[PDB]
């Protein structure tokens, strides 16, 4: 299914704490829509972490 | 009179210029294609089987 | 290394032809719909 | 890395959306990611100075 | 010495559009198997 | 037999146009992903 892989990318790869859920972070779901489309690059989880960080930064720009 | 091949060669000129690379990708060299080249007319066949 | 260079250049090769095919399909669907909805006069 | 950079190896980065593989390629060398800007001769001279 | 009629002539071209879609799908598959056959090690 | 409503064909054009945008973007994204990951 998709629950196993989704929980993989959110927990084993992203290591994000559980208390930040899907509905509490919409850009997280938007990124997870495209994150699962690639099966590689799961060894340097810091890359996914950094992308999530700068996408959060992009979201909060008033411009 | 009669046309010399040099005259029509110069008057027909060239139009396509491409870059070719060695298999190891170590040398760049240019190839010129003159439209009045004799190899054009032989209607030769070309193919590249996998 | 040479096989990877070949793979790179060949993978890039169809990236533009696919774009041309997509543009042709876009133009054709737009033309078909536009003709169906209205006709130029 | 070794060879001169063909204009195909230089690829501009776009900061707005995604770019996960670009972040993954950070350590790598061969594709020289650049901003889509080119310094003019005057500011080039200013940098040199 | 009005749209339902012309939409059929449009479909007559959309059939060739389908044929070109088939040809591009075949081209892409041919490229993929060719690249797999040669470049991969 | 009567003239077909065109709003269904409107929704169809929008679906097809969005899918063609997706086709171009996805093909380019796949080839660029392969270029960055496997071709270095």
């Amino acid at each position: 299914k998709r629950d196993e892989k989704h929980r993989h990318v959110v927990n084993v790869v992203l290591e994000l704490p559980t208390e930040i859920s899907e509905a509490t972070h919409p850009v997280l779901a938007t990124m997870l829509s495209k994150y699962t489309r690639m099966s590689s690059l799961f060894n340097d989880k810091c890359a996914f972490k950094l992308d999530l960080l700068r996408m959060v930064a992009v979201s909060r720009t008033r411009r | 009179d009669e046309v010399a091949r040099t005259d029509e060669w110069k008057g027909a000129g060239v139009s396509r210029l491409r870059e070719v690379w060695d298999v190891q990708h170590r040398v760049r060299l240019r190839v010129l294609w003159y439209v009045n080249s004799f190899w054009r007319s032989r209607e030769l066949s070309y193919d590249d089987h996998e | 290394r040479v096989r990877k260079r070949y793979l790179r250049q060949e993978l890039r090769d169809l990236g533009h032809r696919v774009q041309t095919y997509c543009e042709d399909l876009e133009g054709r669907v737009s033309e078909a719909e536009a003709l169906l909805n209205q006709q130029c006069e | 890395d070794r060879q001169p950079l063909n204009p195909a190896n230089i690829e501009a980065r776009h900061h707005g959306v995604s770019d996960v593989p670009r972040l993954g390629a950070m350590d790598a060398d061969e594709p020289l990611f650049v901003d889509d800007y080119r310094a003019t001769d005057d500011e080039w001279t200013l940098q040199k100075v | 010495s009005v749209l339902t009629q012309n939409v059929l002539s449009a479909l007559e071209i959309l059939r060739l559009v389908r044929l070109d879609l088939r040809q591009l799908a075949q081209s892409v598959q041919d490229t993929i198997q060719h690249m797999r056959f040669l470049y991969l090690l």
